């Protein structure tokens, strides 16, 4: 039982055709491409209830749509623009089986202009203020992430080599760093507390690990600068005496 | 055949009513769903139902009443949870198993407020001692009551306050990041406003 898109976000330029895929272990009649957008909710692009079939959904516009075998569907975009960038949600579901809709995970497809403006994120930690510590005996490192472009960021703290889910929380959305700029690049900051003693042990090890999804390797640049790939960029700590 | 849901954005205290609308219309017999989505980026059934009864409970705590003479299906939990924090999606079908195309409302975010007991709000600079020039401002401890305003300068960024949870110590904490790159500036003035006369330095 998995619903499983081929890419979990993904870049492309202006005027290009863009193919998303979909996949289905459950021998699935219904399969359903949607996508997601701020204060729209959910909105039903083009589904297929049988192999070779395809209907339009509420919104087929700049769309076409493809099922070939029965366990996969695809989204193609016409043309991009920006308007099609978005969440793209897709979901199978069986005709007999009680069961509803089985979703997949989405694809975060953001388009773009003009591609010299895709960049990788610089990564840094800040250590707990004395002051904090001294008043409080926590202790609150700071991550920050900057000069990233587009939106496509998974920030995450390890302690020893061990993932936290605790003492933590980070920038429900980003800011943009030039706000005039249409195609301004981003910011992002996390936090993460512990007990001072914690902070005052340097076995301890702090890491910060920003995930980051750029271009994949069929596509192409000759800028000076790194292919702004898909990547995670980290920052280091040590717990003080 | 068609779904919506009135307020897009709820904000509501730990341990406060939930409430989030839906209304449908339906040439054909209706049946309704929730579901719920987190940061973890698929949508999930938060409840739905047969009509085996009127009152439906659903997953972490939610019920809603299929009222049908009001052409609702209103989802709430008597008390919120910090972890409800959540977009929530009403949606419609005419299968009874949602089997066949559903169709989704726009949508609510629901933001839930910490409440904070003992607030000590402070302002603390914290550095990476060998990060070159670059520093940060940590405004934390505030009560719930406080609201953090935009920047009115250039090389001045300020992030919007987010809550922590250190669930080892019944302990959480909201906290929000400033920093410039202009030599010329300090964390002493880069909050001025909804700030409080006992701010720690």
């Amino acid at each position: 039982v998995k619903v499983t898109q081929s890419s979990r976000y993904l870049v492309k330029r202006t005027g290009e055709k863009v193919f998303l895929e979909c996949v289905q272990d459950m021998d699935h009649e219904n399969m359903f491409w949607y996508r997601q957008d701020p204060g729209l909710g959910l909105r039903l692009i083009y589904f297929s209830y049988d192999v070779k079939m395809k209907e339009k959904g509420d919104i087929p516009e700049g769309y076409s749509v493809s099922r070939e075998k029965k366990e996969r569907f695809s989204l193609i975009l016409e043309s991009a623009s920006t308007n099609q960038t978005s969440m793209y949600l897709c979901a199978s579901s069986s005709t007999g089986l009680p069961y509803g809709y089985t979703f997949g995970s989405g694809t975060r497809l953001t388009v773009v202009e003009d591609l010299n403006k895709v960049f990788p994120p610089e990564v840094a930690v800040f250590e707990p203020s004395e002051a904090e510590i001294s008043h409080t005996q926590k202790a609150t490192l700071v991550c920050l992430a900057t000069g990233f472009f587009p939106d496509h960021v998974e920030l995450s703290w390890w302690v020893n080599g061990k993932e936290v889910h605790s003492g933590v929380c980070t920038d429900p959305q980003p800011l943009k760093e030039q706000p005039a700029l249409n195609d301004s690049r981003y910011s992002l900051s996390s936090r993460l507390r512990v007990s001072a003693t914690f902070w005052q042990n340097p076995r301890n090890h702090f890491r910060c690990q920003v995930q980051f999804y750029g271009l994949s390797e069929n596509d192409e640049w000759t800028q000076d600068r790194a292919k702004p790939v898909t990547q995670i960029v980290s920052a280091e700590a040590w717990g003080r005496a | 055949q068609s779904v919506t849901q009135l307020g897009s954005h709820v904000s509501v205290s730990e341990g406060a009513l939930v409430l989030l609308r839906c209304n449908y219309s339906s040439s054909v017999p209706p049946y309704l769903f929730w579901y719920v989505q987190y940061p973890n980026q698929g949508l999930q059934l938060l409840l739905k139902y047969t009509s085996a009864a009127t009152l439906v409970k659903g997953i972490n705590g939610f019920e809603a009443e299929f009222k049908k003479s009001e052409t609702s299906f209103h989802l709430t939990k008597p008390s919120a949870h910090m972890s409800d924090a959540a977009e929530y999606f009403c949606a419609v079908s005419e299968s009874p198993f949602g089997n066949e195309k559903l169709t989704f409302g726009t949508g609510t975010r629901l933001t839930i407020i910490p409440n904070i007991q003992n607030p000590d709000p402070a302002v603390y600079q914290l550095r990476d001692s060998k990060s070159s020039d670059k520093s940060v401002c940590l405004f934390t401890d505030f009560d719930s009551q406080t609201n953090v305003s935009q920047s009115k300068d250039s090389d001045v960024y300020i992030t919007d306050k987010c809550v922590l949870d250190m669930r080892s110590m019944d302990f959480k904490s909201n906290s929000a990041v400033a920093w410039s790159n202009k030599s010329d500036f300090a964390c002493a003035n880069a909050f001025n406003n909804s700030i409080i006369p006992e701010d720690t330095f």
